[PDB]
């Protein structure tokens, strides 16, 4: 199949409470392997997967020499996003960067991208030819004239075709045990009364990997899309994801609902029903 | 500016067994800007040794954050999360619901 | 891996 790897920066300002946190973290598809925090003690990039912890001092040397360079440039970041919009030096403010790579089944280079927002909002991305910007207002439009001039897009661009690709094929490698798996999930249906006439029938997911999944109700093969309701995907700490499907059904009903799961992982799409 | 409220979900990380090691799980996800507070409680007390993951963000930019602790589930004990932040007008509490 | 070197807003 495809992959992606993702580098996610945030920095916040906390004035008259020392210079801004800053938080890096890396992931190989959904799984994370790296990261680095301002708060903490080491003041390096660290190993968040046990294929990673053994690459050796030149990357952990490397990787903090370039996370410390992006800390400083986001610390500046702060200051000049003030002085764009006149914002009030009292203020704590966010600024998050996000960039990565996929590669199709082949490990060629299939995408690239940059964003960047402020304060919740996209303030400037990299448009998907990787030459050109796309600026989200007016102070995003000073920015975009100075990387047009700086050639910041020509520079991105090398690194996303390049370094980016390249690593991660040396990562799948390198913990092809972990990466390269799919957990199918393990499923089950359960059944709690909600009063004497109605009961919750709710669909479980469990322990499967990538996080991607399609949990959907049905009554008599009807989608029940807007009766039923579904958790956000959640991490069960340990590598893999959790979900859960809900809908309360009239008592006596149970035999006309059936619960569809789609997930790489398995062979075919499952189907259950409650008997 | 932006804010964004959080999404809070209270589960374990296997199926709850009686006596059996276990990990709680406090999942706090679309949330902005990055400030929260958040603690699981054991009977209504503030568990100390809790760990959380790094923080990251979706799509739409807003948050993510897995709280988290090892436990052992006893079927009298009570858990829960409680998180505070600028969206929340008092801090919510969350009660593990220990099925479902 | 990381990129270098980042670029100022």
């Amino acid at each position: 199949g495809s992959h992606s790897m993702r580098y996610f920066f945030t920095s916040v300002s906390r004035p008259g409470r020392g210079e801004p946190r800053f938080i890096a973290v890396g992931y190989v598809d959904d799984t994370q392997f790296v990261r680095f925090d301002s708060d903490a003690a080491s003041q390096r990039m660290e190993p968040r997967a046990p294929w990673i912890e053994q690459e050796g001092p030149e990357y952990w040397d490397g990787e903090t020499r370039k996370v410390k360079a992006h800390s400083q440039t986001h610390r500046v970041d702060l200051g000049t996003l003030r002085g764009y919009y006149n914002q009030s030096e009292a203020g704590s403010h966010t600024v998050q960067r996000m960039y990565g790579c996929d590669v199709g089944s082949d490990w060629r280079f299939l995408r690239g991208y940059h964003q960047y927002a402020y304060d919740g909002k996209d303030y400037i991305a990299l448009k998907e030819d990787l030459r050109s910007w796309t600026a989200a207002d007016m102070a995003a439009q000073t920015t975009k004239h100075k990387w047009e001039a700086a050639h910041v897009a020509e520079q991105l661009r090398a690194y996303l075709e390049g370094t980016c690709v390249e690593w991660l094929r040396r990562y799948l490698e390198n913990g092809k045990e972990t990466l390269q798996r799919t957990d199918a999930p393990k499923t089950h249906m359960t059944h709690h009364a909600v009063s004497d006439h109605e009961a919750t029938l709710r669909c479980w997911a469990l322990s499967f990997y990538p996080a991607e999944i399609t949990l959907t109700w049905q009554r008599d093969g009807e989608d029940q899309t807007q009766d039923t309701e579904l958790v956000e995907t959640r991490p069960a700490g340990d590598g893999t994801f959790q979900k859960w499907a809900a809908v309360v059904v009239p008592s006596g009903q149970e035999q006309r609902y059936t619960c569809h799961v789609q997930h790489e992982g398995l062979p075919k799409p499952l189907t259950l029903r409650w008997e | 500016m932006i804010q964004r409220t959080p999404k809070i979900q209270v589960y374990s990380r296997h199926p709850a067994e009686n006596g059996k090691s276990n990990f709680l799980n406090c999942y706090v996800s679309g949330f902005h800007p990055s400030d929260i507070e958040v603690d699981l409680l054991k009977n209504g007390e503030r568990i100390e040794k809790v760990e959380h993951s790094d923080l990251s963000f979706s799509k739409d930019w807003s948050f993510y954050l897995l709280y988290y602790t090892e436990f052992t589930p006893t079927e009298k004990d009570e858990y829960a999360c409680r998180v505070n932040h600028v969206t929340l007008s008092q801090p919510k509490i969350v009660k593990w619901d220990r099925d479902m | 891996i990381l990129k270098e070197p980042v670029h100022g807003v």
